[PDB]
């Protein structure tokens, strides 16, 4: 998928 | 519903007409470069009126508004004898287009305030309204800073919505 | 194929 | 002389690869898709790309780029005919050819690319015989793969004995916008559906002009076959001597002969189109469709595609007979008529708006291109005369035929 | 003075664009495609700056999503990468666990965040809570 | 009319671009038919879908008037999508966008401070050079206000109307008087942006704007000493976006002043030492500190510390910091010149590094670094590098060798040696603009020409398919062929030159298919010059010029015929017009 | 993962090792380096299954270059499976043996290949014939040391003609590789044997035993007639690679026939409808068919002179066929169909494929140069394109008007009076040079050439090489024609071309004109305002030393590129 991963993880 | 333009030259009082028919007062108005729109609701017909200013950098862009237009209001000035030549030139440059061909015309002899200002007949035979073809042209002398004749012109124009 | 055929002869020598 | 038959897809990942010589590296396929994107984004596209000293012959199917590299002075006609025969073999096993068949049938597609080609030289590609030792469900290979008759496994038995023909015309046309006809040629394709018992020897006999002239009947109705391209099955030496078409047929559907003749008679369907394109305002289409052909035959489902501008809007369609749908996916008004008899004249008047602010790029002028289909009606006048079933066993078979005219690229250039 | 911004994803497709200079719409499609082609053809220890044609072109990948800028050649360079980071913090504090999808679908609001942060080229709100408060109060106006 | 989420969810289901076009146009025609009904209800989502169709790269030219109808609306959602469509679909030159002028002028005096945010943002992002002459009187009224959300937008919109109309900044000078006193930082930051633009454009504003040096000095020191805040805090470093802009304003001030340079000395000396340098943010602040210190007539003890900062930046593994240090050293090449050359091995080592940007900045810094003392040694490194570039760095390096060697060459012999070296090894990467300057310098050279023409002739007997090489060589033969072949009016003992292979190599140049046909024009010019320069074998090149008179190139067909007239009619007036060309700077 | 795969691959039940090797060649499909599992799948090779041996042989075929020393653990299994009574498994073993390119292996594999070249069932012989060429590809002298060329040339002396087709294919593959020592051609009786084996092999074999005949050349007339009369009925085959190869051998063999007899005309009336009907094929084969028609109408133009109509493009051809049909339309344009070509090129310059539009206008140019009867019609067509005001069409049509006025300089003075009013904002420096030349050469019927060149004189120092040099020629030509109204113009262009101009060819031409004009301006009318001799056109008919060999390569990469077969292979 590679899209559902959030960007900067807070 | 009836889509309306108010094209014409600069200093013709067209924004004064547009805020006298909608609101009802003579609001102090800048020379409007772009356009205005106020849904006049008169003779139970919502006259959408696309007031378009008439400075020299805008007059090419009137062709963007000539589509689904069910009738013009070509406001001329009665106090500009020097500009009725280019008023005729604009009115004969504009009414001969294929877009906006079924559009009735309602010419206003606006700014009746001086003996320099003309009546309907001299503006008619300087603009040359008797040389039009397929036109429901109808000059109507209006006074924008008193409201005199405007609602009568819209009354005529509301007669000519349906056939 | 919705259409219909036509028989052609066999020998025709 | 192929080197490595690949199967790409629309992104550049290899669904299946199978090298035959090892004279091209296997990681040369990763250099394909950037070269195709580079050559297409400057308009110098060609089927033969070039990565240094490795040439990429390729065809483009639905999702697939069947790239087949080579390195030497490769025989390009051989490579491209092999690529379309790979397409035909896959589409005769797998009833569509997409990515969803190559990633599911790697059991059989590696066996097929093992079988079809050896070292770059295609050797067994008739699919109806290839269904007998390469299956998705192995014995000895048949004697059909050996013998001279290499398209017909012996011992086929049916209860009935039916030979279905299809003398399917295809009128081409390209009418220039002045009103005259430029290229009006007819590409027929006698497309059989054979169901016989044994190893028969058919002798198809047309009304060929050279046969009627060598016989002495050169004053009756005779079609003038300019060029005839037969299947493999037709023995061509006997055709070249005295115009006799003798062939041992396969089992199933195939294209027997593909003739092509010109025609200096009027077009069948004629499309007189006008355009009232006012700039910035609107456009009108007073297009009339007069059916020049005979009064007896009925043009089933014509679809006169008519190219509208790209950004037209809010349409109106006053026709006489037949529905109009405006298809904006293609920017055309597909004026459909279901039953279009010969001799009539049905008139249509489209009417669009047009955006007042002008476009940014020019668009081009595609042709009006009809999609007609007139059954029981051969334009060129070809008449099948007989079909001599000859079998050592000896039986009465039932030949059949039907006649269809279609469109080829029945285009008409516009204003 | 940031010339433009190009949120484009990993496969090459463009998810956002905001041109603070007015070059014609053929040059937008040629500049955008050649810059997506330069940045996606670059390795990962490659200093996050490209001297692209009098524009010190910045990029800082965050996911499959890339980012991009073009700072003019007299300004600071690291702070433009930090502007990219503050814009990702705004896209996160508005959404809440910002994604690739929620920039695809809510791009109408992605421009409104970018227009509550960068107008005309420069930064307007150096804080990060006044910006999200202003956009959530302009959306609480509904 | 489907929503935008439904549209983008459909476009994600499209596989081929040739089918994604079908799914765009399928809905784009429904948008076009929903614009001719003059909808007021569903026009928000139609312009939102049309902006999405624009962003994918499609025609969206028609939905500009239906943005202008959204802008003059009364709802806020319609205005919001309308100003987004105005900022995306319109520019300076779309020419329908003069119609936004009255709409923005009516929405700058709107009651809501969120509609005026849109009307300032659109005018800032895409106002043109004629909108601003009708809008600057109403932007500066929004600049005199007391509302902080409009001060920061009016300052940047004033930046835009000064950038597009640069003869208009004089009516913001009585606007920015005494507004460095804002409690807010966003207003403070955008007013510093306005001061940066006002000081960048015209030095008639500097003497008024270097009076407010100590005010923002106190502002920056109170930014540094207020070490913590909930907002503005990036990584524990207090308000970087304001510190960088204040340091940039201090860079563009005092760059030729002495009083303000001693005024801004204190906070620069403090921020050069007392900043956290761990994260990216402190490198940003301190890099701007270094660029501030380098350009002002500073303290002598500052720049020692600044060179020490750059020495700390050059050695980091973080490639961002190397790009920063190389850009900083590229900035201060001339200013504090002798402190830069002591990082020479560090700069040269970056040419071996595996980045595009690092090699390019090390290249440009090396080309700027060469003075008249390291010229002999560093050129061997550069001419190894010219051998060892990418195919995109050979051009810039090959131009830089010529630009460097014209400046600070120790000799004229070695200078032609390295130029000839580059032309023999670069070839198809040196620009064709180099040839007039190369020919200009070798004809400025008045003393060494046989050493030139022999090496040119020995270098083009090898190859011809490198175009600027034969470009230089043909002119060198044509104007100095009296020293190539010496005294050989008839045959002598065999010397390397033979006055027939000299003409046969030009004959091979003319008929080779690897020529741009300006090398061919050089070649015919050299052939006709070799009727006067050679007395040995003439009336044989006459055959070549006569048979080249019916070639298909237009200028060559002129040139051969207009020479053949002189070879057939005016044989004593041929030499009367082939004197050497004069020499210029 | 792969270890559990090896655990399933070292099992005793067949239905786990079978799924193991299917999983292995599915991992090979998706692009995994499964090369480390090589000597553990080869234990699962000697199986009773045949649907499984194909997969293991496939794995051996892909992964022997990368595991070359490991690959010596299959040779006994190849020579073990080359004895089995099933012919399919023998031919599978034989076509696997050749594909493994490992130099430790092919030394061992000549013995079962020698066994199989004389084997009975002709499926394994038609495999082993091509496997001989597979063996000669790897190690050359090992084959002749084993002596397979004699066993290969005896397969041609056998019946069952698919064997003959594969043997001739591999024999041509061998004979191409040698330095032509012991050339492998034969007598005409073997050619009678192949030509009677041509009407019986497959649709693919008829290509290979017509690539054999592209090397032979006969020595008589009746001999060449007897082999052309049996290759000629291959012109009625649907497979568009058989037709083009028969055209290859017919175009080779018609260099030997007699023009006086009736077989030359009968042959060229049988060779035009197949070359026309190749264009009713699929659009990747139209590219090869059109480059070979481009290479035939340069050699024998007697064939396709009557067919212009089938070379008119459609709209929905791709760009690589629309580019080549314009080239064929150039090659066939004569006095009979100037009107169809010009009315067809005027409808092609209304496209948006800019490569194709520029090619159509240059085709108007080459068609105007080719026929002198219709250049009036061509210049009227070009002016009717220029009066539409589309920028790239005008920037090509000005170049074409230049390339006509240099060729036909006599009576086209009533055209430039339209061309003096062309709105000189024209931008591309290929067209600015053409306009400056047309102004300069014809500066008598342009009665105000003096006022329009001044707009070209504002930015003289930075335009290009060509526009500056053409201005220097044209203004000097104008001053030499009329010295009255351009006296200060030639002085200002000399002080702009010799003082502040650094271009050395510009300085050379400037000082030559300055010294010519200050020396003897009356002689200059004989010097530069000369009658220029008649222009030898760029003959794009390829050299018939090369073209005689490119006929032998028709339907290969040597004819699509129009190159010899040595300047592009490596
Ligand atoms: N005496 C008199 N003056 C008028 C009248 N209408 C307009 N004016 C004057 O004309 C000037 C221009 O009127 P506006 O309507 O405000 O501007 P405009 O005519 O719309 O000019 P544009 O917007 O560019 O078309 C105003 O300053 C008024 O003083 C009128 O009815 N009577
Ligand atoms: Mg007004």
């Amino acid at each position: 998928k590679g899209e559902n991963t959030s960007l900067l993880h807070p | 519903e009836m889509r309306i333009l108010m094209v014409g030259l600069d200093a013709a009082g067209k924004t004064t007409i547009l805020y006298k028919l909608k609101l009802g007062e003579i609001v102090t108005t800048i020379p409007t470069i772009g356009f205005n729109v106020e849904t006049v609701e008169y003779k139970n017909i919502s006259f959408t009126v696309w007031d378009v200013g008439g400075l020299d950098k805008i007059r090419p862009l009137w062709r963007h508004y000539f589509q689904n237009t069910q009738g013009l209001i070509f406001v001329v000035d009665s106090n500009d004898r020097e500009r009725v030549n280019e008023a005729r030139e604009e009115l004969m440059r504009m009414l001969a287009e294929d877009e906006l061909r079924d559009a009735v015309l309602l010419v206003f002899a606006n700014k009746q305030d001086l003996p320099n200002a003309m009546n309907a007949a001299e503006i008619t035979d300087k603009l040359g309204l008797h040389s039009l073809r397929h036109r429901n042209w109808y000059i109507q002398a209006t006074c924008a800073t008193s409201g005199d004749g405007l609602y009568e012109g819209l009354d005529w124009l509301s007669n000519q919505l349906r056939n | 194929t919705s259409y219909d055929y036509c028989r052609v002869p066999m020998e025709d020598g | 002389s192929a080197s490595a038959v690949y199967v790409l897809d629309l992104k550049g990942k290899v669904l299946i690869c199978r090298n035959y010589r090892g004279d091209v590296d296997m990681s040369e396929v990763e250099h394909f898709m950037p070269i195709l994107m580079e050559k297409e984004e400057e308009g110098m596209l060609s089927p033969i790309l070039a990565h240094g000293g490795v040439r990429f012959m390729w065809i483009k199917h639905n999702n697939l780029y069947l790239v087949a590299t080579s390195k030497k002075n490769a025989c390009v006609s051989l490579v491209f005919s092999f690529l379309y025969k790979v397409v035909q073999v896959f589409s005769e096993y797998f009833k569509e050819l997409e990515e969803e068949s190559i990633r599911d049938n790697f059991v059989i597609i590696y066996e097929l690319l093992d079988e079809l080609m050896d070292f770059g030289y295609p050797q067994t590609t008739d699919s109806k015989i290839l269904q007998e030792y390469i299956t998705q469900e192995a014995p000895r290979p048949p004697a059909t793969v050996t013998n001279a008759v290499s398209w017909r496994s012996e011992g086929i038995k049916y209860r009935k004995n039916e030979v279905f023909l299809d003398v399917i015309e295809a009128v081409n046309l390209l009418v220039s916008a002045n009103g005259n006809v430029l290229r009006s040629e007819i590409v027929g394709s006698i497309k059989m559906r054979v169901f016989l018992s044994g190893m028969p020897e058919l002798r198809l006999g047309l009304n060929d002009k050279v046969l009627f002239d060598n016989t002495g009947r050169g004053k009756s109705k005779s079609v003038e076959l300019e060029d005839v391209k037969f299947h493999q099955c037709v023995r061509l030496s006997r055709f070249e001597n005295d115009r006799t078409i003798s062939f041992i047929p396969p089992d199933g559907e195939f294209e027997l002969m593909s003739y092509r003749l010109n025609t200096h008679v009027k077009p069948l369907i004629w499309i007189e189109s006008v355009i009232e394109k006012h700039s910035h305002s609107r456009i009108e289409y007073m297009v009339k469709a007069k059916s020049q052909f005979k009064r007896r035959s009925t043009a089933n489902n014509v679809e006169i595609h008519i190219p509208v501008p790209n950004d037209a809007d809010s349409p109106k369609f006053k026709t006489t007979v037949g529905s109009v749908k405006w298809v904006p996916e293609n920017s055309e008004i597909v004026w459909s008529v279901k039953s279009f008899p010969g001799g009539k004249e049905y008139l249509m008047r489209a009417h669009f708006g047009l955006p007042s602010v002008e476009a940014e790029d020019k668009e081009g002028k595609p042709p009006i291109s009809v999609k007609f289909e007139i059954p029981y009606f051969t334009t060129s006048g070809i008449q099948v005369r007989y079909l001599k079933i000859i079998e050592k066993s000896g039986y009465q078979a039932l030949p059949w035929v039907r006649y269809i005219t279609q469109n080829g690229d029945y285009q008409l250039r516009t204003q | 003075m940031i010339h433009f911004i190009l949120l484009f994803s990993r496969q090459g497709k463009l998810r956002l664009q905001k041109w603070y200079i007015t070059l014609p719409d053929k040059e937008r499609k040629k500049i955008t495609r050649e810059i997506v082609q330069i940045i996606l053809s670059r390795g990962h220890r490659t200093s996050s700056f490209v001297d692209w044609k009098e524009l010190k072109l910045v990029y800082k990948r965050y996911a499959s999503l890339y980012f991009c800028c073009a700072i003019e050649n007299q300004d600071n360079e690291l702070l433009t990468l930090e502007i990219v980071h503050r814009y990702v913090e705004l896209l996160d504090k508005y959404f809440g666990n910002v994604c690739e999808l929620d920039i695809i679908f809510n791009f109408e609001k992605a421009y409104f965040i970018l227009d509550e942060f960068i107008i005309g080229g420069e930064i307007q709100e150096t804080s990060k809570k006044i910006a999200v408060k202003a956009i959530e109060d302009s959306d609480m106006l509904q | 009319p489907i929503r935008l989420r439904e549209l983008i969810r459909t476009i994600r289901t499209a596989r081929t671009q040739a089918e994604e076009r079908e799914m765009i146009q399928k809905e784009c025609a429904a948008i076009r038919s929903s614009f001719r009904e003059e909808d007021n209800t569903y026009r928000c989502r139609n312009v939102a879908k049309l902006l999405y169709m624009h962003m994918l790269g499609y025609p969206a030219h028609f939905g500009q008037l239906e943005c202008l109808k959204l802008i003059a609306s009364q709802k806020f959602t319609d205005k919001r999508i309308g100003y987004l469509g105005a900022m995306l679909l319109l520019d300076e030159r779309q020419d329908v966008h003069l119609l936004m002028t009255n709409c923005i002028k009516n929405d700058l005096n709107h009651s809501t401070q969120f509609v005026q945010g849109l009307a300032l943002c659109t005018l800032g992002c895409m106002g043109s050079s004629e909108m601003c002459r009708d809008l600057a009187g109403e932007v500066e009224k929004l600049l005199k206000t007391s509302n902080s959300y409009l001060r920061k937008k009016a300052a940047l919109c004033a930046v835009h109307v000064i950038r597009k109309v640069p003869e208009l900044m004089e009516m913001f000078l009585p606007a920015t008087k005494n507004l460095l006193n804002e409690k807010n930082h966003g207003v403070l930051h955008t007013s510093v942006v306005l001061l940066t633009e006002m000081c960048e454009r015209s030095p008639d504003m500097l003497a008024h704007f270097r009076k407010l040096v100590p005010q923002l000095v106190r502002i920056l020191k109170n930014l540094i000493m207020s070490g913590y805040s909930p907002e503005h805090d990036v990584s524990g470093i207090s308000d970087p976006f304001l510190q960088v802009r204040i340091l940039r304003l201090l860079r563009i001030l005092g760059r030729n002043d002495d009083d303000s340079s001693e005024a801004m000395n204190d906070i620069l000396a403090q921020v050069a030492t007392n900043t956290e340098t761990s994260k990216n943010v402190g490198n940003a602040i301190l890099y701007e500190t270094v660029l501030t210190i380098m350009d002002i007539k500073s303290e002598s003890g500052l720049r020692v510390l600044a060179i020490n900062i750059l020495g700390r930046f050059l050695l980091n593994n973080d490639k961002n910091i190397r790009y920063v240090a190389l850009t900083s050293l590229l900035k201060t090449v001339q200013t504090d010149h002798n402190a830069v050359q002591r990082h020479r091995s560090t700069i040269v080592d970056c040419l071996k590094d595996l980045d595009v940007s690092i090699k390019r900045r090390a290249m440009e810094l090396s080309f700027a670094l060469v003075n008249g003392n390291n010229i002999r040694g560093m050129m061997k490194e550069l001419l190894y590098f010219l051998d060892s570039c990418e195919p995109e760095f050979k051009a810039d390096c090959a131009s830089g060798i010529f630009l460097a060697a014209e400046k600070y060459a120790p000799s004229k012999r070695w200078h032609i040696d390295t130029i000839m070296r580059v032309l023999t090894t670069a070839g198809s990467y040196v620009r064709d603009d180099a040839v007039p300057n190369l020919i200009q310098l070798i004809t400025n050279s008045v003393e060494m020409h046989a050493y030139t023409v022999q090496r040119l002739y020995k270098a083009i007997l090898g190859d011809y398919s490198q175009q600027p090489l034969v470009q230089v060589a043909a002119w060198c033969i044509g104007e100095y062929g009296d020293l190539l072949v010496s005294g050989q009016c008839e045959e002598e003992e065999p010397i390397q030159v033979t006055e027939d292979e000299v003409l046969d190599i030009l004959e091979s140049v003319l008929i080779s298919n690897m020529s741009t046909s300006v090398t061919r024009g050089y070649a015919l010019t050299a052939i006709m010059k070799l009727s006067t320069r050679f007395t040995c074998t003439v009336n044989r090149i006459k055959k070549v010029v006569s048979i080249y008179g019916s070639s298909i190139d237009v200028e060559l067909q002129q040139r051969a015929v207009e020479y053949n007239a002189l070879f057939k009619k005016y044989d004593h007036m041929r030499s009367a017009l082939l004197e050497r060309m004069p020499v210029m700077e | 993962e792969i270890f559990e795969l090896k655990a399933e691959l070292n099992s005793d039940k067949k239905e786990k090792k079978k799924e193991a090797v299917k999983k292995v060649i599915a991992s090979m499909t998706v692009g995994k380096d499964v090369s480390a599992l090589f000597p553990d799948v080869v234990n699962c090779m000697q199986t009773d299954n045949l649907e499984l041996k194909k997969l293991v042989y496939l794995y051996l075929m892909n992964y022997a270059k990368s595991q070359p020393d490991m690959a010596i653990m299959a040779v006994n299994t190849f020579v073990k499976d080359c004895e089995d009574p099933n012919p399919l498994i023998r031919a599978l073993a034989v076509r696997t043996m050749g594909c493994i390119r490992v130099d430790k292996i092919t030394e061992y594999l000549c013995e079962p290949l020698r066994k199989c070249l004389k084997d009975e069932d002709p499926y394994v012989r038609k495999t082993a014939a091509v496997c001989v060429a597979k063996l000669h590809d790897i190690n050359a002298q090992l084959v002749e040391d084993q002596g397979f060329l004699d066993t290969l040339k005896d397969l041609i002396s056998d019946s069952n003609p698919m064997v003959v087709a594969n043997a001739v294919a591999a024999l041509s593959e061998i004979a191409e590789s040698h330095p032509s020592s012991n050339l492998l051609d034969l007598n005409p009786q073997s050619i009678n044997k192949l030509l009677t084996a041509l009407n019986e092999c497959t649709e693919w074999g008829q290509i290979f035993i017509l690539d054999c005949l592209a090397n032979y050349m006969p020595k008589d007339d009746r001999e060449a007639q007897s082999i052309c009369e049996r290759v000629t009925p291959r012109l009625s085959h649907a497979n568009s690679a058989v037709v083009l190869s028969a055209v290859k051998v017919l175009m080779k063999f018609m260099e030997m026939l007699s023009k006086d007899l009736d077989y030359y005309g009968t042959l060229l009336k049988k060779l035009a409808p197949p070359l026309v009907t190749l264009l009713s094929a699929e659009p990747e084969l139209q590219y090869v068919a059109l480059r070979n028609i481009n290479l035939i109408v340069q050699k024998r133009p007697e064939i396709l002179k009557h067919e212009m109509k089938v070379f008119f493009v459609k709209y929905n051809d791709p760009i690589y066929v629309k580019l080549e049909k314009l080239d064929i339309m150039i090659r066939l344009a004569s006095q009979a169909n100037i009107a169809q070509v010009l009315a067809e090129l005027r409808e092609y310059a209304t496209e948006v494929d800019v490569d194709f539009v520029r090619k159509a206008v240059r085709a108007i140019g080459r068609c105007a140069i080719k026929v002198e009867q219709s250049a009036e019609r061509c210049v009227s067509t070009l002016l009717d394109l220029i009066q539409t005001k589309v920028n790239y069409v005008v920037q090509e049509a000005i170049v074409v008007i230049k390339d006509i006025f240099r060729k036909y300089p006599n009576k086209y003075e009533s055209v430039i009076a339209t061309l003096c009013e062309n709105l000189d904002s024209l931008d591309e420096p290929e067209a600015r040079a053409a306009m400056i030349w047309i102004v300069g050469e014809y500066a008598e019927r342009i009665d105000n050439a003096d006022e329009l060149l001044e707009s070209f004189l504002e930015g003289f120092h930075d335009k290009s090489t060509q526009v500056q040099l053409q201005l220097l020629t044209a203004i000097v030509k104008l001053f030499l024609k009329k010295p009255t109204e351009t006296q200060e113009l030639v002085q200002q262009v000399l002080s702009l071309a010799t003082q502040d101009s650094d271009n050395p060819d510009l300085r050379d031409r400037g000082y030559i004109y300055w010294r010519l004009l200050s020396t003897d301006p009356v002689a200059a009318k004989e010097v530069v305002l000369a009658e220029k001799p008649l222009i030898s056109e760029e003959t794009d008919l390829i050299e018939p030393t090369l073209l005689d060999e490119l006929i032998c390569y028709i339907g290969t990469l040597a004819s699509v590129y129009h190159k010899p077969p040595s300047a592009f292979v490596e």
